[PDB]
């Protein structure tokens, strides 16, 4: 809970440049063979995104500012990323919004959170019977005063832990207007070293959050394993950005799928 | 109007038409009726479940449940005639259902059948001062029905108790479970019952052999807030049938026009609703309910 790792150590921001991450459907109005200017929160094309990266002696949980919204763009072999959670205080002073994938479900719940100095759920004891079940809760201690509770459909993720070039890319936007909370969803398969690739992607809503709680910071969660102060975690990346009043050109194609945007 | 020539004369504003083609109107169609759509009413909350549920709090010890995020259908309540009495207090029981309210509570509780007319804003009386009161703004509603065949038995019932005393009136919206004995004059107490020191909780005797006037009424009482947090309670709804290759008016959620619906070829990304044109004006629409 409130035990920092042993082998954790910060690390200078390192920055690095997005092509045309942070496109995103607009709304749920349909288009096709059109060119629409859409004016919004987007994170504009060639802008320096943030390096972060999680390994067994470098681990990044920083407290970022949220501000209006914000786009997270990973890779997991081993889906180290747990998820997010959000709020002002981030403690139980408030209602806190948490985003946890245990493996099983996807868990979004808004209550007051006990905050603990190094987040996580932890694992242990895989050797033969590889296991990756949750086993240790450290994201909270006790939580009441509930004001919405949300659990996914039930599926099996594979945890185990895999080596060599990144397998899958994972890029999302977490934004809240209007005191409507909207998130949006892409899972697609890259080749990938480090850095990222170059190409286009477009977003894809995922949930209906209306929430309307202030959010001004947040924070990654992770997962840790280990063969929990002395507990490890593999090998990770994942990258923050904040999103701007940008206006792109969404060039629609005959099926109505974005094909390029254009920054003015 | 008398005939197609008339109207020249009336559009030229004269008694002689001149040799030609003349456009004396435009000629507009009109909806034959109107279209209605929604989706279905599936997953609300089972109100019917908590006056159903087998057991109830004391007085003192009445359950607050929070219900949102659902439709509630108040319809089934007031047509079904299984309460014995209800009353609404600033709100109509008809309006309630095209009224979308953020907080919905739910209080659960048994009290003698004399001690029902003291539940309202501004009462008096030993259950409403010492146990549970209305504000003076409680917009909510009250329901009861008769317990006597489920909570009395034979041999009377104890499980169901009241404060009987209080140093003072009890505040809106407030319980107290403290079982602290009540001191009437300056004689200490410390807990052990003697002169001028007494137990605040009672049992209500239940036996079915009692007065209905004293019979036991299970009271569900509902709060109506409306805070600044937005709105999801909502009355039910209605989806009417659908109509084709017709002019009409139809609304569909919160989109209203006049067109003729016409299924096409085109397929709308299951994320996005409703289409548009390089106008801004909507050519397609998809059900709210069928897809």
């Amino acid at each position: 809970q409130c035990v920092n790792l042993t082998t954790r150590t910060q690390l200078p921001p390192a920055y690095t440049n997005s092509f045309t991450r942070g496109v995103y459907y607009p709304d749920k109005v349909f288009r096709s063979s059109v060119l629409h200017s859409t004016q919004d929160l987007f994170l504009p094309f060639f802008s320096n995104v943030t390096w972060f990266h999680a390994i067994h002696k470098r681990f990044d949980n920083p407290v970022l500012p949220f501000n209006d919204g914000v786009y997270f763009a990973s890779t997991e072999k081993s889906n180290i990323i747990r998820g997010w959670i959000f709020g002002t205080t981030l403690d139980s002073k408030t209602q806190s919004l948490l985003i946890v994938n245990n493996a099983t479900n996807v868990v979004i719940k808004v209550c007051e959170f006990q905050f603990c100095n190094d987040p996580f759920l932890d694992v242990y004891y895989h050797k033969n019977n590889k296991s990756w079940m949750k086993s240790e809760f450290r994201v909270y201690s006790s939580a009441n005063n509930c004001t919405f509770e949300y659990v996914s459909q039930p599926f099996l993720m594979d945890l185990e832990g895999k080596q060599g070039n990144f397998k899958n890319l994972r890029e999302f936007v977490f934004k809240n207007i209007d005191g409507y909370f909207k998130i949006y969803s892409k899972h697609t398969p890259i080749n990938l070293v480090r850095d990222l690739p170059q190409g286009f992607s477009a977003l894809e809503p995922l949930v209906d959050l209306p929430i309307g709680i202030n959010i001004t910071r947040f924070q990654t969660l992770l997962a840790l394993h280990r063969s929990s102060s002395g507990w490890t975690a593999g090998a990770a990346a994942y990258y923050v950005g904040y999103l701007q009043p940008r206006t792109f050109l969404l060039k629609y194609n005959e099926n109505g799928t974005i094909t390029d945007a254009v920054d003015c | 109007a008398l005939d197609p020539l008339s109207e020249t004369k009336c559009t030229l504003k004269s008694f002689t038409v001149e040799k030609g083609i003349y456009q004396t109107s435009n000629f507009r169609v009109q909806p034959t009726e109107s279209i209605v759509r929604f989706p279905n009413i599936t997953n609300l909350c089972p109100f019917g479940e908590v006056f159903n549920a087998t057991r109830f709090a004391s007085v003192y010890a009445w359950n607050r449940k929070r219900i949102s995020n659902c439709v509630a259908d108040y319809s089934v309540l007031y047509n079904s005639a299984s309460f014995s009495t209800f009353k609404c207090y600033g709100v109509s029981p008809t309006k309630l259902n095209d009224l979308c309210f953020t907080n919905v509570y739910a209080d659960s509780f048994v009290i003698r059948g004399d001690e029902v007319r003291q539940i309202a804003p501004g009462q008096t009386g030993k259950i409403a001062d010492y146990n549970y009161k209305l504000p003076d703004d409680f917009t909510g509603c009250v329901i009861a029905w008769n317990s006597n065949n489920l909570d009395s038995k034979v041999g009377g019932n104890y499980n169901y108790r009241y404060r009987l005393f209080r140093k003072s009136n009890l505040k809106p919206f407030e319980r107290d479970i403290s079982t602290e004995i009540y001191q009437a004059g300056s004689t200490p107490c410390n807990g052990v019952q003697g002169f001028n020191c007494y137990f605040p909780l009672q049992s209500y005797g239940f036996q079915p052999t009692n007065g209905v006037g004293y019979q036991p009424y299970r009271v569900v009482v509902l709060s109506f807030e409306l805070l600044h947090a937005p709105a999801t309670v909502c009355g039910p709804k209605k989806s009417t049938n659908l109509v084709k290759n017709k002019c009409v008016n139809f609304n569909f959620n919160g989109l209203t026009g006049t067109g003729v619906l016409t299924e096409s070829n085109k397929k709308f990304l299951p994320f996005q609703q409703f289409g548009r044109d390089i106008a801004d004006t909507t050519d397609a629409v998809r059900d709210p309910q069928t897809l």
